């Protein structure tokens, strides 16, 4: 088997330089090759460079030549990429790929990635989310059912997990993608639906965990009549 | 195939074995990519 | 001939052939082939 | 407003085929997708078919997709819907409607007028 | 440099229907063109690397062909788990160029949205900011008008929207919008409302709440 292991979340100010890693394992390291790719929240793919660690040869895209460098060392069994002139547009998910397609008739296409590293470039600073619940009214019920939820605001940096703590209580839970404020802070929304026989009395509690610092935040939602 | 399979400064995908420890047997094939014994004994995946 | 799935001589492609006609007057002699040769016997003899 | 009305329909023998016609005037027909709707006697409304500018075929509902076809004429504001091998189930009142939103992907049910079609 | 395009940009068909797509490139070639199966934020799966060629492990469910500047890619069948975006890639030369994408999804009968609105709370207003959310749940089309009607008057240019992908379990889709205001502008008005109209709906729907209750 062949596998790739990537680092955790990394963030830096604009105009800086950053180091990233891609740990390779399994089989023989000398027979593998590594490539790097970037994936935004819906923009097209970008390919940074390519290296053959056994032989040390590398090449680049015109967009990233000069400003980016790759080094890989067998002894540490990981591949490295060097980045410079970071800017806000670099905020995306950064992936490392293995190009095994060079020695068996399969040519110049990857078939293995790691777990992917999310990256962000902003002037903000790390801090936890701000959460506030809402109070639906009984007159607002629809078809004998109602919904409750929470909004997550003012957290940085990502990734962020928004959910309800545990159990089947999560029935009818529904969440939507994140948005980024002009101040440099992320946001999220969540909702859960409840029938008449369980709304209010169930005492629903929304939860958030800012795993870059592993800070847990929770809040209660209460209807009214 | 140069008429249709060439690039201004490309065609890096075309590969051939430049060094080997010993000659291949008739109609034999080798797909190994181990470091060649360049003067010294083959180094195990390192520089040297 | 036309597969071209052998862009690198390293890790070259092989095939086995049996139970057919082997009409060399067409094979290796049409316009696309720039060069063609046989060793030890002429193509005219090999044709039959 | 976006006025629209039908023509044709009426009485036909079961198992036959007939054409339902719908037309408009005084306004541009291209900037909306043209759809169709159905109501069985005393029953709720139900979408039937719709046509678009690109001409990449059409879109239909489950009850009509495998039997019926729809078409439109952007240069004359005339749109048509085909009925094939009528059955007792399809005896109903049909509505001609505009997907009343300029160059829009979805649709909004602005039915202009309707007529009855029945099987003898 | 090499540039390419894909047409059409989106496909919709019912479960088990045939699907086909085509990709166009700048230069005429007969090999060295790939195809990919990609989903939002997920890893592509390789199906074709050279014109009409595939590896071990590629399912027989995919195929491709063509010559010159146009190559086609066909899928034998569609299922809800296949909601993804097909892509063409080309590597005749080093400046690898990637396709414009073609969405593939599932066709279904019209589903009426479940409509609800999301009035503010006190802790929200104490921060100086005010916002309200209007949600449409499990409706088929890509968008349905979510109109803010503060004081029974339409509003525009002051809301944010978020979107979900098609639900593979039942091929439905959801949408919502979020109004934003300051507490002063919030209290300048008295009645809040959101209106929803939809293809499968009988008539326009209005939901509202008031500052005095």
């Amino acid at each position: 088997q062949v596998q790739l292991v990537q680092s955790g979340a990394e963030v830096k100010k604009p105009g800086s330089s950053v180091k990233v890693s891609c740990k390779a394992s399994g089989g023989t390291f000398s027979s593998y090759a590594i490539s790097w790719v970037r994936q935004a929240p819906g923009q097209g793919l970008e390919w940074m460079g390519r290296i053959i660690p056994i032989f040390g040869t590398a090449n680049y895209a015109q967009k990233f030549q000069g400003r980016v460098t790759i080094t890989a060392d067998e002894s540490t069994s990981t591949a490295y990429m060097e980045l410079s002139s970071l800017r806000s547009e670099d905020t995306a998910v950064y992936y490392c790929a293995s190009l095994a397609s060079y020695s068996s008739g399969w040519e110049d296409v990857f078939d293995i990635w790691g777990q992917g590293t999310m990256v962000t470039v902003s002037s903000a600073s790390t801090k936890g989310p701000s959460v506030f619940p809402l109070a639906p009214s009984s007159k607002s019920t629809s078809g004998g059912t109602a919904a409750l939820g929470c909004l997550v605001k003012d957290y940085f940096p990502e990734p962020v997990t928004v959910s309800w703590n545990s159990g089947a209580l999560t029935s009818g839970v529904h969440t939507f993608p994140a948005v980024l404020q002009s101040s440099g802070l992320y946001s999220l929304s969540s909702v859960v639906t409840v029938p008449s026989s369980s709304l209010g009395t169930q005492t629903y509690i929304c939860n958030v965990n800012h795993k870059p610092s592993n800070t847990k935040v929770d809040k209660k939602v209460e209807p009214k009549s | 195939s140069n008429k249709l399979d060439s690039k201004v400064s490309g065609n890096y995908n075309y590969l051939y074995r430049l060094f080997r420890k010993s000659n291949l047997k008739p109609f034999e094939r080798d797909i190994s990519t181990e470091i060649y014994q360049a003067g010294n004994k083959p180094c195990n995946g390192v520089a040297g | 001939f036309n597969a071209t799935r052998f862009a690198s001589v390293y890790a070259w492609n092989r095939k086995r052939i049996s139970n057919c006609v082997a009409d060399y007057s067409v094979l290796y002699n049409l316009a696309p082939f720039f060069t063609f040769k046989c060793y030890g016997v002429s193509p005219t003899k090999l044709n039959d | 407003q976006v006025q629209l009305q039908e023509s044709g329909g009426g009485l036909v023998q079961p198992g036959g085929s007939l054409r339902l016609s719908c037309a408009a005037s005084g306004r541009t027909i291209s900037r909306y997708a043209m759809s169709w709707f159905r109501q069985a006697p005393g029953k709720e409304r139900e979408f039937v078919a719709v046509a678009r500018r690109s001409g990449d075929g059409a879109f239909y509902a489950d009850s009509v997709q495998g039997r019926f076809t729809v078409s439109r004429d952007d240069a004359k504001n005339t749109v048509y819907l085909q009925m094939n091998s009528l059955k007792p189930e399809d005896t109903a009142v049909y509505y001609c409607a505009i997907d009343s939103d300029t160059f829009y992907s979805g649709s909004y049910d602005y039915w202009g007028q309707g007529t009855q079609v029945t099987v003898s | 440099d090499i540039q390419m395009t894909q047409s059409p940009s989106s496909l919709s068909a019912s479960v088990g229907d045939r699907v086909t797509i085509t990709c166009r490139a700048s230069q005429g070639i007969s090999s060295w063109l790939a195809w990919y199966q990609q989903k939002p934020g997920k890893a592509p799966k390789l199906l074709i690397y050279d014109a009409s060629n595939l590896e071990t492990g590629v399912p027989s469910r995919f195929s491709g062909s063509g010559s010159g500047t146009d190559f086609t890619f066909t899928i034998s069948s569609l299922q809800p788990e296949d909601i993804a975006t097909y892509y063409c890639q080309q590597y005749d030369n080093l400046p690898l160029t990637f396709g414009g994408g073609t969405k593939v999804e599932i066709k279904r009968t019209v589903a009426a949205p479940s409509v609800f609105i999301f009035p503010p709370s006190d802790e929200q207003l104490k921060s100086g900011t005010a916002s309200v959310v209007c949600l449409l749940n499990n409706f088929y089309p890509r968008e349905a008008k979510v109109q803010w009607k503060v004081d029974n008057a339409l509003q525009s240019g002051n809301s944010q929207e978020s979107v979900t992908e098609q639900d593979s379990k039942d091929s439905t889709y959801s949408l919502s919008s979020t109004l934003t205001l300051s507490k002063a502008d919030y209290e300048k008005h008295k009645v809040y409302a959101c209106e929803v109209t939809h293809q499968g709906l009988s008539s326009p729907v209005t939901k509202s709440f008031n500052r005095g209750e």
